[PDB]
């Protein structure tokens, strides 16, 4: 359609609000990023497409600390994902001053959507070319896991994809029987399926970056140490020949 | 947003402003709206477009507004437009009585309202307000007063003139017949019936006369009756007949 | 938002957006009213696509204070904003001055609000024509609102679908002293020259204006004068 | 502390005001001009506090002198003196209330002269006579005494000399000359200053 | 009632010399009749050939060192140059004036290098009044001190004595006798003595012991 | 030519055409180059004149004493962007007492760069940086751009001519970790005037060098101030 | 409230709407201003049922500096009450009057200001701002809707403009200045260039050295259309 | 805080060989009612700072949920740089100096310990924004009664060691609860050193009453 | 149509493209740096005799040490030129002192992208300034002349010009300027320059000149030193 694609606060004629939907593309020809819901926790793994070898490791880092207990993973226009995890940083520590507690994540979730959902509706403003997915371990809630897109849509998953191998990454995904499985296991099957959906002939070589949030860290979200990262490296290289 | 700006507050490559020019247009279509100076009082007569059966009359008037106890006026174009501009003005003349304890003079009340019409024009990305208004008064200082404005802001002061449909037609019939100085109301009221009478498509249901005048120091405005005006549409009827037999 | 008018003047010269307000109007639901000697009538068409629809759940004729009632042809939701603002501007008129607002004034305010949205940033106007009913000295009022900001005061009109139909009905058949008894069912009589159906207690909604204030008439008040038709 | 008179006539208002600007037990200047021409036909006399007389004068004085530009015509005594009341009763509960006492003389054409009195409060107060400051409390029993409506401005001038002579014999500041003016038909009119030995 | 003020005492002194400037002070930090610290000296280094003392309530000698810090930043990042020791004290009087009506309770004595390359102090009020000096002492002992200065560096009340101007050597020497009667008579003033000496060359720091009671 | 004028407006791409014309303010602007060893982070600015009359153009600017910054772009927008690193710099000196992570300001630079590229009547920042700096971590080249994305660096070129010098740096990465400072700064001037063509080259009036790391604060070196480093090697 | 970009530049270097405000002058009733030694006078251009006094296009804006303009007379009236506040506003900041130079900068800042603030178009007029400084020097300057200004020894503005100018800058001698007479003459003859049947279609007024404004009416007027066409025989 | 409601008294503090220790009392005293008399006055900031505080609770209580936030802030970007010990003082002057010139201050009187960089740190922060280093500190009625016997020890040893330090700490806290009528008998020590920060309690003094039979 | 902050395809504003558009309708000014002083000469371009010629003031005073030359909208221009002016004693009233030409010339290019709809305050501005303009003093680094442009792009120049003729003028400053010339050589050298590229022919009435040396302050030349320098 066209005349009807330029501002969000215009519906066209079949009832679709093609600002979102473009927004939602920006995400599609991204790269891909992915996290799996363990028994003990979870995990995430994001291939980040290094675009000069001039740039050091750790840069363009599109796995973030939302909150000590919370960690974001994003795909799409980076700018927008930043500033994004600033908006769940400060909606995280809003909670804290006003509950005196760790904020649940599929509150995290819902109150950041509707951040989200608030830039779908306006000539004002545009949309967040941006899907990013947030995860959390606790003693209570246990293990969680929730994606965002675009419009403003947050729903929970056992398992998530978004970015260029959004449909690729699921199928890889289904085989897992993620919900048996640990944290320390998921590791090497997270960073096997990023090598699979990886097009080694389109684009260029790429950075494995691997979070965690689980039993094994206290319900706290760190980095995969050197280590696990590379042990899954290997196991995803081996493992595809 | 800026795809969506009608952008009313702008000069047209000729030198002008299309919605100040298109609100006039608007005035043409309404109804024939007039006012006539004399040396004993002021008057103005306009068409009665709200005509039908099942009408009610609530008000003792439906285009004549009071302002001030010596001050009222007409007009031509938007009704619900009249209604706001005629509140601001009614406010204005106690703003001013609030702040010296004497009438506004006829003129300062005009351009009070007409720097505010104005103002639509230059600035704000609105629409003017579609009415030019015919202003009647007295003042300790020029007396007995006609003004006339339209949606531009600008004002004149007038012996005679006319706004609504056919204007230009009822002000040069008002050039032919307006003597200067020798005008009393008996003689104005006579004319601004012969000129009703080109206008319009004459019964006394379609038109609404009100007489500013002065009777003993004090100013006295009055809406004229409908035996009033039906004995002066027989006058007007028998003296057109008279000098079409000699 | 917005800060600039969508309703502006045409080369014609001509308020575009309030023409195209009254072509939403006039293909409305239609809707009468009624003064007579002793009282005001207020009567429209309350039929819904469905027998499924609650009947006594949301209403068309609606008061505004205890002596003011208010009925609608056209647009819904753009009437319910005037219903609360109505009801406000007659409570902010009763705490300053302690007396029941006048129906000419509360159409003299209602009427500056449906002149706002004619002109103010970034709105367009209301796709609504009022009818007011009401008592003050005496004596009954009856006034049209419509969605440039005029008003007029009428003996009796109609609006809507065939509302040129029911106002010439009416015009021949409206006497300037009529009953209330008599008003109440010819108001009903506008009303079935314009019907497409049978018509009952529930798909038509009627209320009055009289000396003891304006209220809306029961199902059962309506089937009476239904009875007789 | 400083002292303000006013006499209306049939046709005219005579007024004079002292001519001492003190500070602190100093008296500054001898020749200090305490009237403020509003129009051709209007004096404002002013006294108070000493930067808020000559500041809300002063800001009266240009609105006077900007309603003639706008209009072509000046305010009459009437029109100025409410416009002043209405300024220093607004200012009255506010951040800056102005602490000044005043006359407003004039002469309208259409109702004659006329003489207006406002104290810091601003009630607005038309009289055949009137005064401000402790100067008053001595000199308006005189005016009792001697004055009446159809009083001859040479006359009305050795009623005014009866006054400030008073005030050198029994009131106990200084106040040796006073500033003395006459308004009529023909505008605003400079006279002697009544100086003493 | 709140009171936001508090008295912490120190005493400051600078002198301008013909190709030198000496700005020095004590390091007792005070408040009631105890002692916060013994090493708080009053002496502030802001650029190479200009160094300020400020002395009275500590909480706003501290936000108005660290906002004279800030602001000789923005001077340099504007107009590519050091703020001169005149442009400082100027400065400082609007900085002082800015909180007419809330004083930042310092007294304060700048002293440093002028342009054309002699010894100049600016001596201050809390609001912001200044003025160029010879010499000026401040804070707790500035009675004390300014006499005494006043005599020896202004040579008034005196004939029959050659006005000859201060050498570095003497005016050191100086410093440390009256800040040594200083420390005997107040209580305020004492432990330390710091003393910043400006050349063109730059700033050097020595530290005298004052009585400790 | 529908989505090209407002920066809410996306295309049917999935881009924004006025964050990627706003890319082209840098690239037709005029070359730079920065890196950095284990000790030192360099910047070096090929300062384009004018006319040949005229003094050439600033194109390295002083942040705080541990950052600087070479630009390229629109220079309203350098000197505004540039004011508000030295002014959150000096917000990190007067509250903590204590230099501001060269991380932590180009963070902030992300987030501020970003808010009007969502907005309706607002436009990206029209200039990219390269920002050499010193901290806890060490040196540090950030690169910044008018899409508010950064880049920490080994080494970066930005403007005319830049993808001779991108293509000098990435082979010399591992020996600029090792080098002193002079073989530090030599390799940084040999990547610019690869920008540049064979027919002209680097003089003291055409080059400008920012220099910080452990020893040194950010000092910048112009006119005869650069004559000890360019006397070295000058061939090709 | 309105934040839209009204006056901007074009392709070629224009600001179209400053470019459309000066042919919104061009349209005006031709106003024409004359200096003097001891005088200074201004004139305009012009139906049978109008008040002369309320169309009146000459207004004082204090007791020793007035103007005249030409273009749309509602926005006149605004740049003449902010023109007569800042003469008033201006003794009350430093009491001493306002010098022609500085109220013809403020109408010209006012007018400026306008061609570059957001949400307002400029204001369609040119002025023609004259009287008497501190000193006693007579003045004329003029100001339009770009908010440049120059001072004149005599200009035009409005219908015919040019052929008004084109005339001024022939007849402007030292001759014509040296009496309050034949200063006034030489503004009828520029009007009667443009002036289809003069006498009666002019509006004239004079400002003398101490001396405030004065108006002189048609019967005034006619005196001196006697004394120009009987002078050009001889 | 113009009226200060539930108070703490005097919070020691004293450097020692690689590490910093201070002690206060777990009192939360309503003018002369023992309230609260388990309540910790003393808090972790980061691995390399703690933090105790004299004065409203409240107050304390306020600025231990803005500090924790802005640890929990940085400590998610991950990044290798951290607030000092003298970082997080400098900060508090600021904050307490910019809530003293609103005139709506902080009612605390607070002791920073800290070691980062080889280095030990003490500092003093009060409610108007009055901040110094020392090597020892004790606030409240504390600077009068404690902070003499610190000086003495430390005029004839400089540099003590832990168990000095912390036998000396002990020594003080018994005379705080002998002469402050505001203190209590149950207080915590909180030491740092290259390990982190320790938060041992609740400790008590023995005490001696045989003066009484005198 | 489109909004004013809006870049082309090839990265740069619109509005600012045609800011630069603007100066080539304006009249042209010359300004030539010296060791001895620095020189300003424009272009007043009378377009009547009525006009009077002294009330174009094209080169005006900043400071005692500082002037400042125009192209292009005079309007636009008074507004930069009170912002200067404004600035230099605010900075004599805070520093006790004068402020560089770099400095004063910064300070005016602070205001050059200060445009926009959305976002903004009552008196804020819709488009740029459409004015060149040509700074020239003497600081405590020597005389120094600045340009500045609509884009706020402003640099220290040995010779410059801006206006109809700027692209002419440049030709002949670079035949024409020595680098160790003097003052009254460069004063001389701008009027031949200016001359040229007129063609009104060049008198006292129809140009403004003006100097800043070292020992002496800004001085515009009256039309007694015009008359004496005229031709040669
Ligand atoms: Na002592």
């Amino acid at each position: 359609g066209t005349g009807y694609d330029l501002s969000a606060s215009t519906f066209s004629p079949d009832g679709r609000v093609f600002q979102v939907e473009y927004a939602m593309k920006a995400v599609e020809n991204s790269s891909t990023a992915i996290g799996i819901r363990c028994k003990d926790g979870v995990v995430f793994g994001v291939e980040k497409l290094v675009l000069s070898k001039l740039y050091e490791e750790g840069s363009n880092k599109r796995l973030f600390n939302v909150d000590r207990h919370v960690g974001m993973a994003v795909a799409g226009l980076l700018a927008d994902a930043r500033s994004l995890a600033d908006i769940a940083r400060e909606e995280a520590s809003n909670f804290r001053s006003n509950f005196g507690y760790n904020i649940p994540l599929k509150h995290l979730a819902d109150r950041v959507a509707m951040y989200v959902h608030a830039y779908t509706l306006y000539s004002a403003v545009r949309p967040f070319g941006c899907s990013f997915m947030l995860g959390s371990y606790s003693v209570n809630d246990g293990a969680q896991l929730y994606m965002i897109d675009p419009s403003g849509v947050s729903y929970g998953y056992w398992g998530c994809a978004i970015g260029k191998a959004r449909q690729a990454a699921k199928t890889e995904i289904e085989k897992l029987q993620m919900k048996e499985m640990t944290c320390r296991d998921i590791v090497k099957e997270v960073a096997k399926i990023i090598y699979i959906v990886h097009d080694e002939v389109k684009d260029k070589a790429f950075e494995l970056e691997l979070s965690w949030v689980g039993e094994l860290t206290n319900g706290r979200h760190e980095i995969v140490p050197k280590d696990i990262r590379e042990e899954a490296e290997k196991y995803a290289k081996e493992s595809l020949k | 947003s800026r795809r969506y700006d009608s952008r009313t507050t702008i000069f047209s490559p000729e030198g002008r402003l299309y919605q100040v020019e298109y609100a006039m247009e608007a005035i043409g279509h309404a109804g024939t709206c007039l006012g006539i100076l004399a040396n004993d009082g002021v008057l103005l007569a306009a068409e009665r477009r709200n005509i039908h059966k099942l009408l009610d009359e609530v008000f003792f008037s439906e285009k004549i507004y009071k302002l001030n106890e010596d001050m009222a006026c007409s007009v031509a174009g938007i009704t619900s437009d009249a209604n706001v501009l005629t509140n601001e003005l009614r406010l204005i003349a106690q703003r001013y009585l609030l702040q010296y304890q004497e009438p506004i003079p006829c003129e300062q009340l005009v351009t009070a309202l007409c720097d505010i019409k104005q103002a639509y024009t230059q600035f704000g990305g609105k629409r003017p307000f579609g009415v030019s208004l015919l202003y009647i008064g007295w003042d300790k200082h020029y007396g007995f007063q006609l003004y006339q404005s339209d949606p531009s802001g600008n004002y004149g002061g007038w012996k005679a003139t006319c706004i609504g449909n056919n204007s230009a037609a009822a002000v040069s019939m008002l050039k032919q017949d307006y003597k200067e100085g020798e005008m009393t109301l008996k003689s104005a009221l006579a004319l601004a019936i012969k000129v009703l009478n080109k206008t319009m498509d004459l019964s006394a249901e379609k038109v609404e006369i009100a007489t500013l005048t002065r009777e003993n120091g004090k100013t006295v405005i009055r809406v004229l009756k409908q035996k009033e005006v039906e004995q002066l549409i027989k006058k007007h009827e028998e003296e057109e007949a008279k000098a079409e037999r000699e | 938002g917005y800060s600039f008018s969508l309703t502006t003047f045409s080369p014609s010269g001509k308020l575009v957006q309030i023409e195209y307000a009254l072509a939403a109007v006039a293909g409305g639901a239609p809707s009468v009213g009624i003064k007579a000697a002793n009282g005001v009538v207020l009567a429209t068409e309350k039929k819904q696509k469905s027998i499924l629809y609650d009947e006594r759940s949301v209403h068309k004729v609606e008061p505004i204070t205890k002596h003011i009632g208010l009925v609608y042809s056209g647009m819904g939701p753009d009437y319910r904003v005037l219903v609360h603002r109505a009801r406000k501007l007659a409570q902010q008129y009763y705490l300053v001055y302690q007396e029941p607002i006048p129906t000419a004034q509360l159409v003299q305010r209602v009427a500056s609000v449906m002149q706002e949205y004619t002109q103010s940033g970034g709105v367009r106007p209301f796709g609504v024509s009022l009818l007011i009913c009401g008592w003050n000295e005496g004596r009954p009022y009856l006034f049209q609102s419509d969605p440039s900001g005029a008003y007029f005061a009428w003996k009796a009109t109609a609006m809507g679908k065939n509302y040129v139909n029911g106002k010439t009905f009416l015009e021949k058949r409206y006497n300037e002293d009529l009953e209330l008894e008599d008003a109440i069912h010819t108001a009903i009589l506008t009303l079935k020259e314009s019907f497409e159906g049978q018509m009952t207690e529930d798909n038509i909604e009627v209320g009055i204006c009289n000396e003891a204030g304006f209220r809306r008439l029961t199902p059962t008040e309506v089937k009476d004068y239904l009875a007789a038709i | 502390m400083e002292y303000l008179i006013g006499i209306q006539g049939p046709d005219y208002v005579l007024v004079a005001s002292d001519r001492v600007a003190a500070s602190n037990i100093v008296q500054m200047k001898d020749d200090h001009d305490k009237m403020f021409k509003m129009s051709e036909k209007i004096l404002l006399l002013c006294v108070g506090e000493a930067g808020d007389t000559v500041q809300f004068a002063e800001y009266i004085q240009k609105n006077v002198q900007l309603y003639k530009m706008r209009n072509g015509y000046e305010l009459s005594p009437t029109a100025a003196a409410n416009f002043t009341r209405r300024n220093l009763a607004d200012c009255l509960r506010s951040r800056t209330p102005y602490h000044v006492n005043l006359l407003l003389a004039g002469y309208d054409e259409h109702e004659g002269p006329a003489l207006y009195y406002m104290d810091y409060l601003a009630a607005l107060a038309k009289a055949p006579f009137a005064a401000h400051g402790y100067g008053a409390f001595l000199t308006l029993s005189i005016l009792d005494r001697y004055y009446t409506p159809t009083i001859s401005r040479e006359r009305a001038v050795e009623l005014l000399r009866k006054c400030l002579e008073e005030l050198q014999k029994r009131f106990i500041l200084n106040l040796p000359t006073f500033s003395v003016r006459i308004i009529d038909k023909n505008g605003i009119h400079d006279l002697d200053n009544i100086s003493f030995p | 009632r709140f009171s936001p003020y508090v008295f912490n005492g120190g005493t400051i002194l600078a002198i301008a010399g013909e190709d030198f400037a000496i700005v020095a002070s004590d390091t007792r930090l005070s408040e009631g009749f105890s002692i916060h610290t013994r090493d708080s000296p009053k002496c502030y280094k802001l650029t190479d050939k200009t160094v300020i003392g400020c002395s009275g309530f500590h909480g706003d000698c501290l936000t108005l060192t660290k906002i004279i810090e800030a602001r000789l930043k923005m001077y340099k990042h504007s107009n590519n140059k050091a703020m001169t020791t005149g442009a400082i004290a100027a400065m400082l009087s609007t900085i002082l004036y800015s909180r007419r009506f809330f004083p930042y309770y310092v007294y304060n004595i700048i002293g440093g290098l002028d342009e054309e390359g002699k010894g100049a102090v600016y001596s201050f009020d809390p609001v912001g009044s200044y003025q160029r000096d010879s010499f000026k002492a401040g804070g707790s002992a500035s009675a004390m001190l300014q006499p005494l200065l006043d005599n020896q560096v202004g040579f008034k009340n005196m004939q029959n004595v050659e006005h000859v101007p201060l050498s570095l050597d003497r005016a050191m020497r100086l410093v440390k006798d009256v800040f040594i009667s200083a420390a005997e008579r107040d209580v305020y003033t004492g432990d330390a003595l710091r003393i910043c000496i400006v050349t063109k060359e730059g700033i050097r720091e020595e530290t005298v012991s004052l009585r400790k009671d | 030519n529908q989505y090209d004028n407002d920066v809410t407006v996306w295309s049917p791409q999935g881009r924004i055409h006025q964050i990627e014309y706003a890319m082209e303010a840098v690239k037709q602007g005029s070359a730079t180059v920065g890196l950095k060893s284990k000790t030192h982070a360099v910047l070096v600015a090929l300062k384009r004149a004018q006319s040949e009359l005229a003094a050439h153009q600033k194109k390295i600017l002083h942040v705080d004493n541990h950052i600087g910054i070479s630009i390229a772009g629109l220079t309203a927008d350098a000197r505004l962007l540039c004011n508000f690193m030295r002014q959150e710099c000096l917000d990190s000196r007067f509250v903590f007492d204590r230099p501001l992570p060269v991380s932590r300001l180009v963070s902030l630079i992300g987030s501020k760069t970003q808010i009007p590229t969502q907005r309706y009547g607002r436009r990206p920042y029209g200039v990219g940086l390269l920002i050499a700096g010193y901290d806890d971590m060490g040196p540090h080249i950030f690169q910044t751009c008018p899409s508010a994305n950064y880049f920490d660096c080994r080494a970066m070129s930005i403007g005319a001519r830049s993808q001779s010098a991108r293509t000098y740096l990435e082979r010399h990465m591992s020996e600029f970790m090792e080098c002193n400072l002079n073989e530090l700064v030599k390799h940084g001037l040999r990547a610019l005037r690869e920008t540049l063509p064979a027919e002209q080259d680097l003089t003291t009036k055409n080059v400008s060098i920012g220099i910080v790391g452990k020893d040194l604060e950010f000092t910048i070196y112009d006119d005869d101030d650069v004559s000890p480093f360019l006397e070295g090697l000058e061939e090709r | 409230s309105y934040d839209r970009a009204i006056t901007v530049f074009s392709p070629d270097g224009h600001l179209f709407q400053v470019e459309y405000a000066q042919e919104a002058v061009k349209k005006g009733s031709t106003a024409v201003g004359v200096r003097g030694r001891d005088i200074v006078v201004l004139g305009v251009e012009k139906a049978k049922l109008q008040d002369e006094r309320t169309v009146r296009k000459i207004c004082a804006l204090d007791d020793n500096v007035c103007m005249a303009f030409a273009g749309l007379t509602a926005d006149a009236r605004i740049v003449i009450n902010r023109a007569r506040v800042e003469c008033q506003s201006h003794r009350l900041t430093v009491e001493d009057p306002v010098t022609v130079e500085y109220i013809t900068r403020y109408i010209a800042s006012l007018k400026q200001r306008y061609t570059q603030s957001n949400g307002r178009r400029p204001f369609g007029i040119s002025a023609l701002i004259v009287g008497f400084d501190f000193d006693g020097t007579p003045r004329l300057y003029q100001t339009d809707p770009s908010g440049t200004y120059h001072a004149w020894k005599a200009n035009a503005i409005g219908r015919g403009a040019k052929s008004v100018r084109e005339f001024l800058e022939k007849n402007y001698t030292d001759e014509a200045i040296e009496t309050d007479d034949l200063t006034i003459k030489l503004v009828i003859k520029a009007l009667l260039e443009v002036v289809q049947s003069g006498g009666k279609n002019i509006e004239l007024a004079v400002m003398r050295r101490d001396q405030s404004l004065k108006i002189l009416n048609p019967e005034e007027i006619e005196k001196y259309v006697a004394e120009i066409e009987k002078e050009k025989e001889e | 805080t113009q009226n200060p409601m539930v108070t703490g008294t005097s919070v020691l503090g004293v450097k020692f060989e690689g590490g910093v220790v201070i002690a206060a009392d777990m009192l939360g005293s309503y003018g002369s009612l023992a309230r609260f008399r388990n309540i910790s006055r003393i808090m972790r900031v980061n691995n390399s700072t703690m933090l105790g505080a004299s004065g409203d609770y409240a107050d304390f209580q306020y600025l231990k949920q803005v500090l924790g936030q802005m640890v929990i802030d940085e400590e998610l970007l991950g990044d290798g740089h951290s607030y000092s010990p003298r970082a997080i003082h400098s900060w508090l002057t600021r904050a307490m100096y910019s809530r003293r010139s609103k005139m709506n201050p902080l009612w605390n009187t607070m002791v920073i310990g800290g070691y980062a960089d080889g280095e030990s740190f003490l500092g003093y922060v009060d409610m108007l924004g009055v901040a110094y280093e020392a090597p020892s500190l004790a606030t409240g009625y504390g600077a009068y009664l404690a902070q003499p016997l610190l000086r003495e020890v430390l005029e004839k040893q400089p540099v003590l060691s832990q168990t000095e330090a912390r036998d000396l700490v002990e020594r003080c806290m018994r005379v705080l609860y002998y002469r402050d009528a505001r203190s209590y008998n149950r207080f915590q020590i909180a030491t740092v050193t290259e390990k982190g920060v320790e938060i041992e309690g609740p400790l008590s003094t023995e005490t001696n009453w045989d003066i009484a039979h005198m | 149509d489109r909004g004013v902050n809006t870049f082309s395809p090839e990265g740069r504003l619109f509005q600012v493209e045609y800011a630069i558009e603007a100066i080539k309708l304006g009249s042209t000014a010359i300004g030539i740096q010296t060791s001895e002083g620095v020189c300003l000469a424009v272009e007043k371009r009378i377009t009547s005799p009525l006009m009077e010629p002294s009330s174009i003031e094209k080169i005006v005073e900043i400071d005692a040490h500082i002037g400042c030359a125009m192209s292009g909208l005079i309007a636009d221009a008074k507004t930069l030129i009170d912002k200067a002016r404004v600035e230099t004693q605010n900075h004599w009233f805070t520093y006790n002192e004068t402020m560089t030409v770099e400095s004063v010339t910064q300070a005016v290019s602070n205001l050059a992208l200060q445009f926009g709809e959305e976002d903004a305050d009552p008196g804020a501005m819709s488009r740029p300034f459409g004015v060149a303009l040509l700074f020239g003093g003497v600081d405590e680094k020597g005389p120094q002349l600045f340009h500045m442009d609509p884009s706020g792009t402003f640099v220290q120049c040995d010779a410059r010009a801006i206006g109809s003729a700027s692209e002419g003028a440049q030709s002949s400053l670079q035949e024409v300027y020595h680098k160790s010339m003097t003052l009254k050589e460069a004063i001389k050298s701008s009027l031949i320059i200016l001359k040229q590229v007129m063609e009104e022919k060049l008198n006292a009435t129809n140009i403004e000149l003006a100097t800043v040396q070292p020992g002496q302050n800004f001085h515009m030349f009256t039309k007694e030193e015009l008359e004496e320098v005229i031709k040669d």
